[PDB]
Order: structure tokens, then C-alpha cells, then sequence
């Protein structure tokens, strides 16, 4: 039997190959195709951003932050222009509501990244980078970590649970008229997407590129593991929010924590 | 004997009868039903129904109406002569008491008034009398067929229909090009029931057919919407007939015993006791004292495992499913005490007429003593877990409440008409299958029927049942596993291979079925859900005349529509969740 | 190569098609081997339960919604054939009107029974309905020597 | 560089499309209410202040952060604002 994990996933990327691709009637053609790669590109060039490595870095550019704002904000439309493909009432609502939750869980990622930008600086990556080298920043913002992890997981990350299902009805979730090779395009984007954002995770709360008593870039790649491993049993353990809780527990919660988390670091740096 | 044929001539309401409408007009039959069965002509039915209705003690819920055929009935002494003949079983809550009412109908003039004005649950049973014989009764509202599609041509309960599908063309797909034309052009024509409302922006069709999980089962629901709320829902059943009532005419009284535990999948034995101890009261056998202990306990098993799945699919769907998905587990071990009596974890087909299949294994004290220590640590867990908690139960206050004479007149027996404060069971008010040797108990809800009290209920049930268990398994007495009697299908096997004339006896029940006298039968459970009832007729063959099987569920999938009319799609999916309702039970 | 059949074995989405009855097994099976099965995204439809005739159209037409490799099980007495009820409501079978690959004799079968089901399907789906001349063997043939040995079985007195 | 990864992300989404294609009126009471979207629309404004803040505070210091608790002050008053009106609620 396969002895590997990630075989799994390596299967169904073969399995979406090669799968016979019908066209849908009374439905537009130019975004039915374009909005699969509005969020599988946008997390493919989130990954442009990671410093691997001081002499193998992917790009040496001075913002790496804006760019992933601009990813996160940009996702929406796949999930608009998927809704309006459909060309079905039901499937659009369900692209509505669902891009209603993502709008509204989308906002707390920036608030909650500008207190570890602010104590560190800049935004050149490898000062972030460089910043951890004996005290990481995650002890004084706990409260800003839970809400990234929040915010990096309630986007399309399947955490809301209302992407394939829907708890109103008259409505029906957006995943049902792609059945080409779309549906493993989004498979795959949010799988380099909640790799991304461990791996953003590690390399901005945490240290990377340490190095104690071994090389520093498998150090970062197993703490990206053993970070990959906890948010698949949170994930797991997280059960289903219906729509009304995830409403309850969204811009009422986390904007005061955050604005109180800027004041905090602002009047504690100086 | 509790068997033997009593005309019940003497019962007060046969004389309060006379008094009112002197003589003429009825005759009394002799029957096995337990009941009395008048005969009274169509043009006195709505007066004599009226009459009841507001005697002092009154017939307040109409158990069934149902047709039979009755023209090959060559055992025909007392009865009028009938082509055609249309049954009504009504009840009296406040005498105990039960009435049986034959119309007879000729075969040029099969019409009777409706009855639905007195009872509305009689409008399905109506609709039903005309899909499955050809009575049509004037003054129905929505006279349509409610079983089969409506280019079905034939009434398949009539004897000059050919019962079974090898007599027609197999699956040539000639209709399957028409229907799917059919399907292609959904339109709404405004002819599924009144529909006032006109087909425009106002009011929006919604077919709204549940697939998804805890549907129990595939139906559509057609929906009138205005600004989101429920202006008319029409159920569109049928989709789950099965034939069983015709099936039964054609199947030896031994076997048939198979097909009864397909009327409910959670049910097993319990959907096979009221046709075994129907079939024993046309045989006129009282069975040993054992069989009815080992009846019980096979009930009561098959009872708790059918409310432990109604409070997890409860808790599952309106709340946390967390931890009630270990009660999944302790299911498992209740299938393993099946399989170890009976042999299959579903569907035993484990009783026989006059008694069961085998004798106990003799580990099978053991098992249950484990089995009864163990559970209530565990079922005081799930009562803290149901009882105490708050979000459901602060929504599951007063959604969708009805009171005593709301369930009256829809017929809803079960945890509904309990969640009132009418004290009605069947097995304290007419004990059966011995357990008017036992002591227990009937929880109640006071005088608000809601989820909440339902659900309460059945855990109170399940208590009662564990007390039944364990004094099923304290006191379990020693003897036969079958009746002696010629009747007893089949006998003891040991017996039967040493005995030529056992052998006899066996190969003549087993090959062309034992021959039951011409009478009529009729018993009524406690099922999983309602009461379920089965009333069988026989000419004097090796075969049933005609088999009646009442089932509560189709009077709880009618009741919807009364109570939810004002509501919004979610308290619909929660009340559907929340009535006892299986597929399998509205189309038998 | 055959990398692609390497593909199509690895891994199958099942559509489950479960109806009133004979799915509290298949739902035993389903919470031990796994919301991921999807309308109009599996290829596999593992139809169970009595075909009626009433909703056949239904399931002609989820037959057509899926993608070009299709396979179908038929689970249970009642889906291979009419089962039990051969009368005028049921329609003899759900191969009449689909061609079914797999199928799985019970009432109802068991989940191990559904597994063993997945076991010849992947069998069936590595030999590349085609029988590739290797599927003339069958259950029937295959392990004939294995349940003829068998002399001695347990007494059913005992637990 | 970053310009040889853009050109190889966009030849890869090239090739698996190429590769792909080759191998072969009226809503009523319904929607509406999407004024959380435009709360995010206004407060995404608000926060790119903020987001030109986090760059520079330590020689801003203390007049800094006065005024930046008045900012913050004042989109929290208009939130509860917002709650008590009834605007920020459950929606469909
Ligand atoms: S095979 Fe058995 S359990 Fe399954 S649907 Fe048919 S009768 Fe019911």
C-alpha cells in the first residue's frame, strides 16, 4: 500500500488529468475559464515571497507584505466570477454568501500583520528574518497570532464550511457545475495556499533560518511541518460553523483586539 | 379463549346503536378482531359518523379507511351482497373501545360521501382509495392518484390486474423518452391541490426535494413562496411503493413472514409480531409463556436501537455531533445480540406463527447481564447531555406546537400524541403479547407537545424499555420455544426428523401452506414509531385474502402541511428532521 | 507507461446513491473508510436501494451528468435485479437501463462486502467495461477450490 | 530573478491549459444585504492608513500614538454605532 501522505494528493492531481470537458449552456465563457486561475495563480506567486534562502532567494525585492495583501484581496474574485459562471440562482447565492464571509474574514490579516511589521521595521524580508535571531515575536502578540491563524484559515480554507454546502436553502453551494479540471485547480490553490501561509507563518512569527546545532533550512522546513501538522488537526478538530456564529464572531471580536493590539506594541516599542 | 369469534352484540355501543336507530340496517359479524364490525348502508354513513362523533364518549380519531374487493369471497354467510366494500376503523380514546364500519359498493356505482370533512387525515386514505381500487368518492377536494404516476392506467389492488411485472414489458424504454420530455418541460399547471396563489412574481414554485443527509429518504415537497414563507406545500409521494398489500395475496401465510420486516428497516421484530399474533388468532393458538418473554425481549431490543437512533439523527442535526457519534458504537453491540439470537443484523425474519425459529444459545444470559450493567452509566450520560443543555432546547421551544385535538383529528399516534396529556398506549390500555405481567410505566408530557418533549419522552421510553429488559432477563421462565398445536408453522425440527407424521405436517405447511379458516383478524402495536397495525382477511386458503397494513408514518407526513403553513424553509427542515417519518412507512 | 492507470486506481470518488433502506450499512462502511463526494465531480455512482420505477428518470439522469469514465455498482438484491418485490412498481434491475460493472449480491450487503467491492473495482480498473481477456475468471471460479475444502463449521447452539 | 518565475508560472498555466484542451429576473427578499462588503469597502480604507502607519512609529512616538488612539477611538465608536443601529447584525 502507498506509504506516503502526499501520495494521495499526487493521485488526485493524475485523476484530474485527462477528464473529458463538456461546454455549459447559457453560460459565459471567458470567466468560466478565468476563475479557477484567479485563485490558484494569486497563492502561486504568494509563494514568491518566501526567503528559502539568502543565495537562493525566489526575489530579492524590497515589499514582499503589499504583494500578499494584494493576493488576498484579489482571491475574491474567483469566488465571484466562479458565482457568476454558474449562471444558476442557487450556485450564484452560494458564491455570494460565500464571498460574504471571505470580505468580512479577509480584513483582520492586515491589522493583525502590522504589529509584527511594526516591531520589526520594514518590510524588506530579510530583515524580518534577521530580526529573529535571539527573541521571536510571538511572545508579546499572542493575541495578534490567533488572529492571523483565524484570518489565514477562514479564506476559502474550508474552516467557514460553507463552500460545498449551504445552510440556507433556495441556495446551493458553487462547486457543483465545475467538474473539469477546475475542481482540481482548486484543490490545488488552496493547497499551496495553506502551505504558503505556514510557511509565512514560521518565517514571520517565528525564526527562521536559526540554525542551533543543524542546517537552518531543513530547521525551518521541519517546524513548517510539524506547523503543517497542527493546523491539520485543528482543521480537523474545527467543526462546522454555521453561518450566523461566523457572522456573531467577525467584525464584533476581532477588530477591537486588534486596534488594542496596535496600541499595545505602539506604546510599549517606545 | 382470547381467540375465539365473539360477535360483541352485548358491548354498550351496540345498544346505545339500537336505542338511537332501532332496528334494521346493521348486521352484527362474527369476527376475530376484537372489535365490532357493523355492516350500514352508504346512505347512512355521514349520519351514523356524525352520531359517534358527538356521543358522550366520542370516537375522536379515525384509526383507518381502506377498500376491499371482496368479489371472490365464496365463504360469504351474514355479509350483504357486495361487489365492492370500503372500511372504516374508528377508536374511542375515552372508552378504549374501537368500531369497525363496512359500506358496501356495487361495481356499477362506486360512490360514497367523502368523510374527510369530519376527520381531514381521511383525505390521503381517500386519495389512496381511489389510486390503488376505482371507488371515487364525491366531494374530494384534490382527487388524484397518489401512488403510482398519472399515466399509470390499471388499479393494482384489483384481482383482474396482473400482479406481478413479468406479465408486462420489461424496461423497453418507450416510456422513459416520454418521461424525460416529461421532466424536460417542468411547468406548474396550478392542479397539485388548490393552489389559489397564481404563478407569477408573487408566488414562487419550489420543488424543494431533499437530498441531502438525515432526509430519510428522496421526496419532493412542491412549495408556494411568498416573501420566504410556506403559502402551500403538497408532498409528492409514492415514490417507495412496494406492493407489499398485493404482495401479501400472493405469498403462503409462512411466507410472508420476510416481506413484514421490510415495512420499517429499524423495526425487525416488532414489525413482526402483530402479523404472527394476527395470524395465531385466525388459527386460535395461545402460545407458551416463553414465547411471549422471548417476544418481548426481541422487541425491546429492536425499540431501544430505533430510539437510539432517532436522539443521535436528534442531537446530530440541530446540535453538536461530537459525542452522540459514539452512541453509533453502542448500536454495534446491540447488532451483535441480534445476530446472536436471531442471525442477521437486520431484517431477522426470526418469528414464526405459533412461536420463534430456534431456542436461545445458551450464552446468551451473559451477553445480556453485560449489556444491562453496562448501558445505564452510559444512557445517564446521554440524559445530562440532552436533558441540561441549552442552545437546541432554547430553540426547540414551542416550534411548531399542536395540542390534544390537533393530534386527534390528524391521526398522530407515538411520541406526538403522548407529548399531550391524553394517557394512551396500547400495550397498558389493550395489553398484549404478555406484558400485562410486567411493571412499568408511561412517561407523559403534560399538556405542550414540541421537540424538546418528544425527545424527553423517548429517553424516558428507552429507560422503561432497559426496566423491561431486565425483567425480561430476571424473569425468564423455562419451556417450549413453540406452541403444540397442528397450526404451529413449522414444527419443532428435532421432531420432524423422527416423527412421519410431524414430517407430514411439515412438508404439506412448508410446500403448499397451512390452511387457516375463513374469518378475519386484526392486532395493533406499539411500534418504533405510532401505532402499527395489521388487519388480515382469509377465504379459507393457504393465502391472505386481503392484508391491511396501517402505519402510522403516513398520517404524520400528512400532518405537515396543517401546522407549518406560516413558517420559514429552516423550521421546515428542522420539523421534518424532527417527525417520525421513514419512506419506507408511508409506501410500505 | 500506464501512468495513467496507475492514476485511475490510486484513487476513485464515490457518489453514494443510498435510498430509504439498506444504507444504514453502507453509512457504517462510510464513517469507517472516510462531505467531500460532490454532484456532478465523482465517477463512480454506487447505486443501492430499490429502483423504482417512478424516479428511474432521476438516476438516467445523474447517470448522464457524469464525466466521461464511468463505472456504476449495483449493491443489494433489489438493485441487481428486482430482488424480492417482482411486481409492477420495481423494475427488474437497474442493468436494464444503465450497464452496471460490479455487482454485489445481499440484503443488504455488508460494509466489508463494500470494501471487497472497492478491492474488485480497483482489480477491475488495473487492467487496461473492458474485459482485457483477464475477467472470464470469476468469484464463482476463482476461489471454487477455497470454499470446497471447507468441511467443518461451528454449532449454532452456541455464541 | 522575479521576472524568469512570473514567465515560468505563466508557461506552466500555459502548458496544463494547452495540455488540457489537446488530451480532450426578479430577486425579491432574495440576496441583498451585502453592506458588510461595503463596511469592508470603507474599513479597508481606513486600515491603508494604518497600513502607511506600521512603516514608521518609533520616531513618531507619543503625539503619534495620542492620535492614532483618537483614529482607532473613532472607528470603534462608529462600530458600536453601526451594532446599536441595528446595520452590523445577522444578514443573510
Ligand atoms: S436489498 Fe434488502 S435492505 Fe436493501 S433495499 Fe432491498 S430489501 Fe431493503
Amino acid at each position: 500500500v502507498g506509504w506516503g501522505g502526499s501520495l494521495q494528493l499526487v493521485a488526485d492531481m493524475i485523476k484530474m488529468f485527462f477528464k473529458e470537458d463538456w461546454i455549459p449552456k447559457f453560460s459565459d465563457r471567458v470567466i468560466f475559464t478565468l476563475a479557477p486561475m484567479i485563485a490558484f495563480t494569486s497563492l502561486l506567486l504568494a509563494f514568491a515571497i518566501v526567503p528559502v534562502s539568502p543565495g537562493w532567494v525566489v526575489a530579492d525585492l524590497n515589499i514582499g507584505i503589499l504583494f500578499f495583501l494584494m493576493m488576498a484581496g484579489l482571491a475574491v474574485y474567483a469566488v465571484l466570477f466562479a458565482g457568476w459562471s454558474s449562471n444558476n440562482k442557487y450556485s450564484l447565492l452560494g458564491a455570494m454568501r460565500a464571498s460574504a464571509q471571505t470580505l468580512s474574514y479577509e480584513v483582520f490579516l492586515g491589522l493583525s500583520l502590522m504589529g509584527v511589521v511594526a516591531q520589526a521595521g520594514s518590510f524588506n524580508m530579510t530583515d524580518i528574518v534577521n530580526s529573529q535571531a535571539h527573541v521571536w515575536n510571538v511572545i508579546p502578540q499572542f493575541f495578534g497570532f490567533i488572529t492571523f491563524a483565524i484570518a489565514g484559515v477562514a479564506v476559502c480554507h474550508r474552516h467557514p464550511f460553507d463552500q460545498p454546502e449551504a445552510e440556507q436553502e433556495l441556495a446551493d453551494g458553487y462547486h457543483i457545475e465545475y467538474s473539469g479540471m477546475k475542481f482540481g485547480l482548486f484543490f490545488v490553490g488552496e493547497y499551496i495556499g495553506i502551505v504558503t501561509i505556514s510557511a509565512l507563518m514560521v518565517t514571520l512569527f517565528f525564526g527562521g533560518w536559526q540554525g542551533p546545532l543543524l542546517p537552518p533550512f531543513i530547521w525551518f522546513a521541519l517546524k513548517t511541518a510539524f506547523f503543517m501538522m497542527m493546523f491539520i488537526l485543528i482543521r480537523a478538530s474545527l467543526p462546522r460553523p454555521r453561518y450566523d456564529q461566523v457572522m456573531s464572531f467577525g467584525w464584533k471580536i476581532c477588530l477591537p483586539l486588534t486596534l488594542i493590539n496596535l496600541l499595545v506594541t505602539a506604546a510599549v516599542i517606545l | 379463549p382470547a381467540w375465539q369469534t365473539r360477535d360483541h352484540l352485548d358491548d354498550p355501543v351496540i345498544g346505545e346503536l339500537r336505542n338511537r336507530f332501532g332496528p334494521d340496517a346493521f348486521t352484527v359479524q362474527a369476527t376475530r378482531t376484537g372489535v365490532p364490525v357493523v355492516w350500514i348502508k352508504r346512505e347512512q354513513l355521514l349520519e351514523v359518523g356524525d352520531f359517534l362523533k358527538k356521543l358522550p364518549k366520542p370516537y375522536v380519531m379515525l384509526f383507518d379507511l381502506h377498500g376491499m374487493d371482496e368479489r371472490l369471497r365464496t365463504h360469504r354467510e351474514g355479509l350483504p351482497a357486495a361487489d365492492f366494500s370500503v372500511f372504516y376503523h374508528l377508536i374511542s380514546i375515552d372508552r378504549n373501545r374501537d368500531i369497525m364500519l363496512k359500506v358496501a359498493l356495487a361495481e356499477n356505482d362506486l360512490h360514497v360521501p367523502t368523510f374527510t370533512k369530519l376527520f381531514p387525515n381521511a383525505n390521503w386514505y381517500e386519495r389512496e382509495t381511489w389510486d390503488l381500487f376505482g371507488i371515487t368518492f364525491d366531494g374530494h377536494p384534490n382527487l388524484r392518484r397518489i401512488m403510482m404516476p398519472q399515466t399509470w392506467k390499471g388499479h393494482p389492488l384489483r384481482k383482474d390486474y396482473p400482479a406481478r411485472a413479468t406479465e408486462f414489458s420489461p424496461f423497453e424504454l418507450t416510456k422513459a423518452k416520454q418521461d424525460l420530455e416529461m421532466e424536460a418541460l417542468t411547468f406548474k399547471p396550478e392542479e397539485w391541490g388548490m393552489k389559489r396563489g397564481t404563478e407569477n412574481e408573487d408566488f414562487m414554485f419550489l420543488n424543494l426535494g431533499p437530498n441531502h443527509p438525515s432526509a430519510h429518504g428522496a421526496f419532493r415537497i412542491v412549495l408556494q413562496l411568498d416573501g420566504e414563507e410556506i403559502v402551500d406545500c403538497v408532498p409528492d409521494i409514492g415514490y417507495h411503493h412496494r406492493g407489499a398489500e398485493k404482495m401479501g395475496e400472493r405469498q403462503s401465510w409462512h411466507s410472508y413472514i420476510p416481506y413484514t420486516d421490510r415495512i420499517e428497516y429499524l423495526g425487525g421484530c416488532v414489525n413482526e409480531m402483530p402479523y404472527v399474533l394476527a395470524v395465531e388468532k385466525l388459527a386460535g393458538i395461545t402460545v407458551p409463556d416463553r414465547v411471549n418473554v422471548i417476544r418481548v425481549m426481541l422487541s425491546e431490543l429492536f425499540r431501544i436501537n430505533s430510539h437510539l437512533l432517532y436522539i443521535s439523527t436528534f442531537i446530530q442535526d440541530v446540535g453538536a455531533m461530537t459525542p452522540v457519534f459514539f452512541a453509533f458504537t453502542d448500536r454495534q453491540k446491540i447488532y451483535d445480540l441480534v445476530e446472536a439470537i436471531t442471525g442477521f443484523r437486520m431484517h431477522p425474519a426470526w418469528f414464526r406463527i405459533g412461536g420463534v425459529a430456534h431456542d436461545l444459545p445458551r450464552g446468551w444470559d451473559r451477553l445480556l447481564r453485560e449489556f444491562l450493567d453496562w448501558m445505564p452509566k452510559r444512557l445517564a450520560s446521554y440524559e445530562k447531555a440532552a436533558l441540561q443543555n441549552t442552545i437546541l432546547k432554547g430553540r426547540s421551544q414551542g416550534v411548531a406546537a399542536y395540542g390534544a385535538k390537533e393530534a386527534l383529528e390528524w391521526g398522530t399516534t407515538g411520541a406526538g400524541l403522548r407529548a399531550t396529556g391524553i394517557d394512551f398506549d396500547v400495550r397498558k390500555a389493550r395489553p398484549y403479547s404478555g406484558y400485562e405481567n410486567f411493571d412499568f410505566e408511561i412517561p407523559v408530557g403534560g399538556g405542550v407537545s414540541d421537540c424538546y418533549t418528544r425527545v424527553m419522552l423517548k429517553v424516558e421510553e428507552l429507560r422503561q424499555s432497559l426496566r423491561i429488559l431486565e425483567q425480561c432477563l430476571n424473569n425468564m421462565p423455562e419451556g417450549p420455544f413453540k406452541a403444540d398445536h397442528p397450526l404451529t408453522t413449522p414444527p419443532p425440527k428435532e421432531r420432524t426428523l423422527q416423527h412421519i407424521e410431524t414430517l407430514i405436517t411439515h412438508f404439506l405447511q412448508v410446500s403448499w401452506g397451512p390452511v387457516m379458516p375463513a374469518n378475519e383478524s386484526f392486532q395493533m402495536i406499539e411500534a418504533t414509531k405510532g401505532i402499527n397495525s395489521y388487519y388480515l382477511t382469509s377465504d379459507g386458503s393457504t393465502m391472505s385474502y386481503r392484508t391491511r397494513v396501517r402505519t402510522p408514518s403516513f398520517a404524520h407526513l400528512q400532518q405537515i402541511p396543517a401546522a407549518i403553513r406560516g413558517s420559514l424553509v429552516s423550521d421546515l427542515i428542522v420539523y421534518l428532521g424532527s417527525i417520525d417519518f421513514v419512506m419506507s412507512d408511508v409506501d410500505r | 507507461n500506464d501512468m495513467v492507470n496507475w492514476g485511475r486506481k490510486n484513487s476513485i470518488w464515490p457518489y453514494n446513491f443510498g435510498l430509504s433502506c439498506c444504507y444504514v450499512e453502507m453509512v457504517t462502511s462510510f464513517t469507517a473508510v472516510h462531505l467531500r463526494a460532490s454532484p456532478r465531480q465523482a465517477d463512480l455512482m454506487v447505486v443501492a436501494g430499490t429502483c423504482f420505477t417512478k424516479m428511474a428518470p432521476v438516476i438516467q439522469r445523474l447517470y448522464d451528468q457524469m464525466l466521461e469514465p464511468k463505472w456504476v455498482i449495483s449493491m443489494g438484491a433489489c438493485a441487481n435485479s428486482g430482488g424480492m418485490y417482482d411486481i409492477y412498481s420495481v423494475v427488474q434491475g437497474v442493468d436494464k437501463f444503465i450497464p452496471v460493472d460490479v455487482y454485489i449480491p445481499g440484503c443488504p450487503p455488508r460494509p466489508e462486502a463494500y470494501m471487497q467491492a472497492l478491492m474488485l473495482l480497483q482489480e477491475s480498473i488495473g487492467k487496461e467495461q473492458g474485459v482485457y481477456r483477464a475477467n472470464m475468471q470469476s468469484e464463482r471460479e476463482r476461489k471454487r477450490g477455497e470454499r470446497i475444502a471447507v468441511t467443518n463449521l461451528r454449532t449454532p447452539d452456541e455464541i | 530573478a522575479f521576472a524568469i518565475f512570473l514567465i515560468v508560472a505563466i508557461g506552466l498555466c500555459c502548458l496544463m491549459l494547452v495540455g488540457g484542451w489537446f488530451l480532450g429576473a426578479r430577486l425579491r427578499l432574495s440576496a441583498k444585504f451585502y453592506l458588510v462588503a461595503m463596511f469592508f469597502v470603507i474599513f479597508d480604507v481606513e486600515a491603508l492608513y494604518l497600513f502607511a502607519w506600521s512603516t514608521s512609529i518609533r520616531e513618531s512616538g507619543w503625539v503619534g500614538f495620542v492620535e492614532a488612539a483618537i483614529f482607532i477611538f473613532v472607528l470603534l465608536a462608529g462600530l458600536v454605532y453601526l451594532v446599536r443601529i441595528g446595520a452590523l447584525d445577522w444578514t443573510p
